């Protein structure tokens, strides 16, 4: 009865959550025209 | 080295009668497409082509 045996202590882990998400511009607005009227160009 | 040379094979199983230009590729990730886009301008003065396919 030997046995490969490893101590248990108290192992600092700094591993959390991984969890995603959609992703976004910031640096993504739009363009609004603000004076009506046609598109010349 | 240049942008952007686009063929193009129609629902016959042929390629269109020619190629056509490839004008850019906008970035954004599109929601749901979650897929790029490729505006590519090709001549159709052969009145062959229609708006959308």
């Amino acid at each position: 009865p030997a046995v490969g045996v490893v101590t248990v202590k108290t192992e600092p882990l700094q591993i959390t959550t991984e969890l995603p998400g959609r992703t976004s511009a910031y640096r993504i607005a739009e363009v609004r025209p603000q004076v009506s009227g046609i598109i010349l160009k | 080295n240049g942008k952007a040379k686009v063929s193009l094979i129609t629902s016959d199983g042929i390629k269109f009668p020619q190629d056509g230009t490839l004008e850019f590729s906008d970035v954004t990730v599109d929601q749901t497409t979650g897929s790029i886009t490729l505006r590519a301008i090709f001549p159709n003065p052969d009145h062959t082509m229609m708006p959308g396919m």
